[PDB]
């Protein structure tokens, strides 16, 4: 679904600003619900916000409040804590670059396993998801305490389960089964673009997020001429 | 597509300089074993796949050949053959009783599995178990190699001699025979590289101001070395930027806050780039980081009397000749990250012996060894007017020429 | 009661405190090699005589397999696998390049004369020499087992292999690659550990109220080793009752040339008070006089500070859930007596070098061993909040498990 | 669970009879290598079973070990020692250069895949690669076993000891150092026996009458080779019955319409039992199928001259009473079924040779072999007023004791 | 044109008809073992030159790999790769227990003296003493590679492995463990090529009007050993040109001491009729001057009801369909040059036996595997209605095929 517009609005902006661009006069479009148009799942989920009981925050002006840490593995014995509850990866953002990402797939480590499972369907959205569900079972079974959903090795007739449905019911089904807390998440999807897309990831379940078509974008705008930055600083 | 080319270019050059005949050249700019082979794979799928593994050896009369196995698919005989080479000169600057091997397979690990991975593994040192072992080759890990991968190719090899061979291959776990300090080896080195750098140009590490670009492991651990020894840390980069502060950078609180990937970077803080931080007001200077980084346009913007090259060429021709005129001394990597061959090397004492050493022992016997290959380097280049690399390629090679020529190969 | 299935519960254990999964019990549960031979040996009489030996080797995932081997009539093949249970367990302890290993032979060397004992050693030497060797299986002496037996094994051996191999094969005299401090070892390492856990505990060594059930051999050896700072309160269970009954007065040095087989020390007909005296005030206690001396009815009657184990099961369950109750430190007997595995690995890597070292060297290596090794085991008790004996044998297990995780049994 | 005690009786009884003195009973009663090793497999769910193997070597005076290895749940050490035992009698009887050997895994190859045998295989192999090879243990295959079994453990052995070993396992594909009669060996062993019986007791072959019971493909070969020969089948059975006819059965339209697993009776057909069939009047009788059928209520209900025990102990010793008293000639078993043990001779004796025989080659070679051990069984046993098998069983101990004798090992 | 593509190319058609997947074939497309080795050599002058050597390794899963080394300028990896290909296949077709494997080295013998080329054999032997011996890998002679190089080669092997190894390498002379018939080998084979197509096709010897492009060396040979019975029709391509044209007449015996460097048999300037000739009514041919004389154009000119191909290359793909539509029959040159292959595995088995055969012997056991090749390539030829040519490939194929399935790679 990427656009011209997408592209120079949304990725060309945040390189050049450092900020999510702004704008003005607010939606006009309709829902996705009500669009012939066909649209992401993401579009049909809306953020939601503290109006009252609660109050937002700024996090510029209190980031000594917040925290973007997070951990990647399997959590220990919280009834009797000690050592292994701190032996896993950590890092200081949800987002993945290439490099990173193919590191955690290369670990290799015993104690820290990693298995990856495509997510795609043909005609079995239903299916799909459950044999992403027994991977995920067989993985842990086995001792794997990464499960990378990728939306790779796509084709005419495979098409890719949307990243949000997956990773929610993949969340759902392992705190169901009690396995959720051995494992964790990482995303490697071409629909992963947005803040709103990071946001829903991460909020249904997501671990970590890899934008490997954003980035080979990027890296496409800066091989035509356009866009001087680096790839890397990109 | 011209390592090789280039490999043998400087050898010819080193061995021009130090005066031997063509025939020393003749021998050492290729290996004289190598062997490439097919290992079939039974893949997840169910499927066989037939990868493509090469191992070559340059030289064996200093003793056994020691090289590193890469898991890549962009391996070549070339490349292996040059980084055997490459391996040789560490082993004769350090002086090792090592030759110079290295083994790679073509393969895709971010595509391949864990058990697909030790089927890999297993195979290949089936495939060169014929011509490697702890009096023969000694393999070690490189890019996308690690302890578990040592430790198959380990039980791979023990299982094939119907006894244990821990000495067979190096950087395996602790468990399995391994040396205490095999992280931080390649930094502690460039530390020593730096101290002893600094004695000879008469600055005072208490209160010198260190740069360092690349904030990994190896930069972690050197930036903890010079704070310990009193060095000020200036400024530090990571994938996302940099920072700088001329009175100190608080690496207690940075290394605290370091996650795995070492990123210490705040999220709504502007950073510095890296080409302006290299170009910062410090007295050492250490990339440790991605290479072509110095070049004609930056080479007179730095301001450091003392670079040391980290990482694998991090410097080019251009910027070398540019640094050796404005007198800034020039420390380079096949020197600086010795660290982790000699530290494989004292993991292959200790599998020999059955003894294993302590950490305080591991860095007496690398501080040592590194003082000396220095100062035969510096006193070497002091005494002819050239340059530490010129100095430290002829220093790799004159034991290899000399060994050669006792045994009587040529 | 019996010993091989207490020996499968305590690894169990051990493992799930850990964390393991079952299959790694599985494993390690029961030995991957048990080797049972027949034996022809011609006696002075001029027959020939059929004896049984078992050889089981436990894991060889860390390195070699090192056992004992004991010439007795009652062994058997879960003894034998129960034993080499337990010395992987030291060697894990010690972190040792070992695995479990053990030996022995249905025999009366009480009958057996010398010649017929040297048939039968190099005749066991033989029926296993496929599955030992200095890089498979070291063996060493147990009871009724010593130096000569030792020399007439790698005498065999040596004969076998072409080529001299004094490290197939430890516990030989000085002549043939023995090492210093075999004798003492035992006595040593109980030393250390009495001395360090004073350090660890508020205790010192200058006033060391001791209570000992030992005076013979090795009783009598640490009582003379801390007669130089500590003092003395009492000793029990001499062979004979509470003969030695000080109550606050210290004992003469009387070591020079004295045993148990006439009187004691002085005299048999001396004042004796009864068999078991116990409890009193002291900082010290070293029980050592029989199996299971300590129970649930005597647990809180003694009121020892700390406790030093120099026997085999000389305390129970109830018994060290008591004292760890009360806070009382108590050193697993494992720990205690691997000074004599110690001094056999120091003479394997001897052998293995070729160089030997002296009695000041052997002593301050084991010093080194001993106490790294009870810190470790102190601290991860501390930090489990758990006993020192459960402690030990999950440190024991620990490399074992993670050696075979990483070589990809389990 | 008195296999081993009995054939400790009949090694007791043949030496008794021989003159031995008791030393070789002791010495031949056990065997003086007995290895139990503990196999981890990874199997098809990704978890790790832990199995149990045995492998037994009874003697080698002789020369090599010769065993098979069965996969059974059932196999335990007793059973192992007692057919490794046996299988030293078959040698021994065929004057083959040959000890007894047996392996033994606990398993289900039932509920085990494809790549689970392979994987359990391969390591069953690592784990006796310490005291197996072309020169001390060659193994073949048995219950649960067969050529592809064989050629997997060919390969790990080759790929352990870095040379290819045909020679190291029999059983094999052609294609991988097979030998040629692998599958009729044991009927052309039969039909030789037969003829040389027949030719004893004055029965003409041609035109005789020859009962099989079971249509195996050792049924099935042996009747074709009568056949041949020019005797008539008058009888044979299969899984669901019998049929009889005096006049002949038309061996080749049987075999053609034979399917896989034997089967050739037509549907609606009434069949003759097996009980029935064996009392038919007939001058041979061949049981190739389930023991236990011949006892006291049909031993004289027998009406064959001439009984050929194809089968393992397919008569009792009330039987063999019984059939000795009416002076009925019994071949027995451990001699008629000894042909797959002669060609995988055969087969070791190529693999060493480098030079493969033909159909032929083989016949007569088997013929001439087992010519011989008849004459020498029915010459013994004529000579001294016992039976077949007793005079099998000395003949088979003979070998071993004297060569035991005279290297000295008693 | 690439020899390597070409082989590539008709072992993936030969595997597609037998009906196997494309791993087989991208197993076997490659050879599993490519050793590249430098060789220095002291010559005369006192200087030292570095030669290349290289040694394929194909497939070991039937056997041995078994090669020839020659000394040429113009080898290359390729062409050493697919000269094992092509040996593996021969060996196939002959159904020997050996693999693919081809030496060389990078030389010129005719400028090299005789010290030198045994210097340069022994250090080629040093090089590849790892991967070669009789077990691995056996080498024999090629183009500018003779008796005395093997001898060379043996000693140094000898040497290394400090025992006798007649077996290592063959070609040996008769002294050091030679065979004998190793000179008429080729010529022998086509010879019983000819007879067996003779008797399969109503043909008889008596008359047999044969064509040959040969009267050279073999040409010669066959020549002489026809006109025992058979006649001669025309002699083409002698070096001149059709210096021979009996057309319907016989040739004396004049094989007695005569060649081609002055003349040919008699004179050189006799009658000449042209370069090519050809055609005639004839039932043998022997084509045998060049590589590629057979072509669409001539294809259908030739009247010989039975080819039989003694050269490399005599005849294209469009000439064999031409001739296989005619029905003429055509023995492939794979088949007709084996004698030479079968001579070498004959001397192997000779020195691993260590009884040494006569001539008559060697022939018989030719006869009989060379005739017993051609039964089974003609028979599989008629069952799939294909040329010899691929029927050959095919078979050569099936036993590597089926080899590595059985053991595992695939």
């Amino acid at each position: 679904g990427y656009t011209y517009e997408d592209i120079q609005k949304y990725l060309i902006p945040v390189i050049k600003e450092g900020k999510d661009p702004l704008g003005s006069m607010g939606n006009d479009a309709p829902l996705a619900v009500l669009s012939d148009r066909a649209q992401s799942l993401f579009n049909y989920f809306k953020q939601l916000f503290a109006q009252v009981t609660n109050p937002p925050i700024d996090a510029i002006r209190e980031q000594l409040v917040t925290s973007t840490m997070t951990w990647l593995g399997a959590e220990g014995d919280l009834l009797h804590p000690s050592e292994r509850n701190v032996r896993r990866i950590k890092l200081y953002t949800p987002v993945l670059s290439n490099e990173q990402f193919y590191a955690l797939k290369t670990i290799v480590h015993p104690d820290l396993k990693s298995q990856k499972i495509d997510v795609l369907f043909s005609e079995d959205l239903e299916r799909g998801l459950k044999d992403m569900f027994t991977q995920a079972e067989k993985a842990i079974s086995q001792g794997v305490s990464l499960l990378i959903l990728s939306d790779k090795k796509m084709n005419e007739r495979l098409t890719p389960i949307p990243p949000l449905l997956a990773v929610s019911a993949l969340h759902q089904h392992l705190i169901r089964k009690g396995l959720r807390t051995k494992v964790s998440i990482i995303v490697e999807s071409g629909e992963a673009r947005e803040v709103h897309h990071f946001a829903a990831l991460i909020g249904y379940g997501a671990d970590a997020i890899n934008p490997y078509l954003a980035y080979a974008t990027y890296k496409q705008e800066i091989d035509e001429g356009r866009l001087d930055i680096s790839y890397e600083e990109a | 597509l011209d390592v090789l080319k280039s490999t043998q270019t400087v050898i010819h050059k080193a061995l021009e300089k130090l005066g031997y005949p063509e025939e020393v050249y003749e021998l050492l700019k290729e290996p004289m074993r190598l062997l490439t082979v097919k290992i079939p794979v039974r893949m997840d799928d169910g499927s066989v796949k037939i990868f493509t593994g090469y191992r070559a050896q340059h030289n064996d009369s200093v003793g056994p050949t020691k090289g590193g196995i890469r898991f890549h698919p962009n391996v070549t005989e070339k490349e292996v053959k040059a980084l055997s080479i490459w391996m040789s000169l560490k082993c004769g600057i350090i002086d090792l009783p090592y030759g110079g091997g290295k083994g790679g397979i073509v393969c895709d690990p971010r595509d391949m599995s864990f058990r697909e991975l030790e089927r890999l593994s297993r195979g290949y040192v089936r495939a060169i178990s014929q011509i490697v072992g702890p009096t023969k080759d000694v393999p070690a890990p490189d890019v996308f190699t690690n302890s578990q991968i040592m430790a198959w190719m380990m039980d791979e090899y023990s299982r094939i001699d119907e006894f244990n061979s821990p000495g067979f291959i190096t950087g395996k776990p602790l468990v399995l025979g391994g040396s205490h300090g095999r992280e931080s080896a390649t930094a502690k080195g460039v530390t020593i590289c730096i101290k002893e750098a600094a004695k000879k140009r008469g600055i005072d590490i208490k209160g010198a101001r260190v740069v360092v670009q690349g904030f990994g492991n190896a930069g972690s651990y050197l930036a903890k070395f010079m704070h310990d020894a009193g060095a000020k840390v200036v400024g530090i980069s990571d994938a996302y930027g940099g920072l700088y502060d001329p009175e100190g950078l608080d690496i207690d609180y940075l290394l605290d806050r370091r996650d795995s990937f070492g990123t210490v970077t705040k999220l709504f803080n502007d950073t510095i780039t890296n080409q302006e931080l290299l170009e910062l007001d410090c007295d050492i200077l250490v990339p440790a980081a991605i290479e072509n980084q110095i070049t004609e346009e930056n080479a007179h913007n730095i301001r450091a009397k003392i670079v040391v090259e980290a990482a694998n060429g991090p410097t080019t021709l251009e910027g070398t000749k540019i640094l050796s005129d404005r007198d800034i001394l020039l420390v380079p990597d096949v020197l600086a990250s010795a660290g982790g061959v000699t530290v494989s090397y004292f993991e292959w004492v200790q599998n020999n012996q059955g003894f294993y050493w302590s950490e305080e022992e591991v860095e007496e016997k690398l501080e040592k060894m590194m003082v000396k290959s220095f100062n035969n380097i510096y006193e070497m280049a002091n005494n002819r007017r050239i340059d530490m690399r010129l100095a430290a390629y002829m220093v790799g090679v004159r034991k290899m020429a000399e060994a050669s020529r006792f045994r009587g190969w040529i």
